[PDB]
């Protein structure tokens, strides 16, 4: 019984304490209440507290979004992301919390836009756990079959747009898959040519202007050609702006 | 004062309250006594924020 | 569902009857180019 | 799914459209422990993950405060009413006994 | 006695039983189907309960 009057009056005036926090911070109901259960435990059984098990882990900050948070991963690797675990060895034992757990790409695209290439998803065996995270909302960080303990890490809302980048045949290998097409619905493709016509011509002057070239007129009729003879058309000028 | 209202002496020590007198105290008093313990530990808890 | 988020999306937040065509015809033409290359090689008599 | 020939600068002007537009400021999301083995994503409006990181160093050091209200007048007399009724019930059985 | 061999594990309390426990598990590997056992290393010892 007195361990039973030493949990009521710790709930009792942890209660106001809490509401002051449940009023600032509607989000966090579930990471309040979670504290006020362990503080409550705290005073029940006297078990110690770890303060490292219990911290809001930042994963980014941000007051812009003018512009968005632009995420290109061309390295799409589970680690880069999805996060990764890191464990503190005490006494050989591997542990982990949530002060241990890093953003990846997912996490720091939220609110924003993922770019990833699709040839580097095929090549890293990332596309499943991908394709997992976008439908079902499955982050997991990577851990390690050393840790005899993990972390269970909720399922999360999906806040970001995934834009895949790459080539055709870079494509021919991930579109065979349905659930390919149930994700990712929009189409960016991209013609090999432009027309050859003089608003291509003046568009190509400008941009090459852009980049910083100093053109004459006769340079860029030369370039506009050179396109032309790159695409082998004679009424299509090559897209590749890279080689140009 | 509500302790010099209600006809007890209240024994400081250090910084714990208690209220000492003839018997149980009023329940209102009781609680009122442990919502100022309360706040005060409070009002610490936040000189050390 | 998904052609009429497009739909909503190319008409603002109204699936009038232009708005589905436009993204019925939208969604036709953003994976054109394999038809658009061909028509064009056989107007330029590549294929004859 | 952007899909073209490689050189045709994809990721350039990606990035370069992407960068022109605007959305309203990202909330903080950050991993918050709903336990000590299950840690779920929360999203936070921007910039109160400061604020709550602030409070939640505020109730870990409320240990002290939990261990200090076992140190009350209020608590210790509702202690001794229970170690009261309870040697009653003890000072029953004894005079029965005896 | 070690207290912690001996105490009832909770798993899951049901929630209102309308709408009863609809549980979608997409990834359907064996730890998350089945549940899985952590263990305690204690001087290289990993001891379960």
């Amino acid at each position: 019984a007195l361990r039973r009057l030493r949990r009521d009056w710790a709930l009792h005036y942890l209660n106001n304490r809490f509401e002051p926090l449940f009023q600032r911070f509607p989000q966090a109901r579930a990471y309040l209440e979670a504290l006020r259960a362990r503080l409550a435990r705290y005073a029940e059984t006297g078990e110690p507290l770890d303060p490292a098990q219990w911290r809001p882990n930042l994963l980014t900050s941000s007051s812009s979004g003018t512009p968005p948070p632009i995420v290109y991963e061309p390295y799409a690797t589970a680690p880069r992301l999805f996060g990764r675990l890191d464990y503190l060895v005490d006494r050989g034992v591997w542990s982990t919390n949530v002060s241990l757990i890093r953003p990846g790409a997912v996490h720091r695209a939220q609110g924003g836009y993922l770019i990833l290439d699709a040839l580097s998803l095929k090549r890293e065996g990332t596309w499943e756990a991908f394709k997992r995270a976008l439908r079902n909302g499955q982050v997991e960080p990577v851990t390690e079959p050393q840790a005899p303990a993990g972390l269970e890490v909720e399922p999360f809302p999906i806040q970001m747009q995934v834009i895949l980048v790459g080539t055709p045949e870079a494509f021919e290998g991930l579109e065979e898959d349905p659930a390919f097409s149930e994700l990712f619905r929009i189409r960016a493709e991209f013609s090999p040519t432009l027309p050859a016509s003089p608003e291509n011509c003046t568009a190509l002057g400008g941009w090459l202007l852009a980049q910083g070239f100093q053109l004459t007129q006769g340079g860029l009729t030369r370039l506009y050609d050179e396109a032309r003879r790159m695409a082998e058309q004679r009424d299509r000028m090559d897209a590749r702006l890279v080689e140009i | 004062r509500e302790a010099q209202e209600a006809g007890f002496a209240l024994s400081t020590n250090g910084e714990r309250l208690e209220l000492t007198g003839p018997g149980p105290v009023p329940a209102e008093l009781s609680a009122r006594l442990e919502e100022v313990t309360l706040g005060s530990l409070a009002a610490s808890a936040e000189l050390e924020v | 569902r998904a052609l009429a988020e497009e739909a909503a999306v190319l008409g603002g937040g109204l699936l009038t009857a232009e708005s589905v065509e436009q993204a019925i015809a939208a969604r036709e033409h953003r994976s054109f180019l394999s038809e658009e290359e061909f028509l064009r090689a056989v107007q330029e008599g590549v294929i004859r | 799914y952007l899909v073209g020939p490689p050189s045709l600068g994809k990721h350039e002007a990606l990035l370069a459209y992407l960068s022109t537009q605007s959305v309203e400021t990202p909330p903080d999301l950050l991993y918050v422990p709903l336990s000590e083995r299950k840690v779920a994503v929360l999203t936070l409006p921007s910039g109160q993950e400061i604020h709550l990181a602030e409070a939640v160093e505020g109730l870990l050091l409320e240990v002290n405060r939990l261990d200090e209200l076992f140190r009350q007048g209020s608590f210790l007399r509702e202690k001794t009413q229970l170690e009261a009724r309870f040697k009653e019930a003890r000072e029953q059985q004894l005079e029965a006994l005896r």
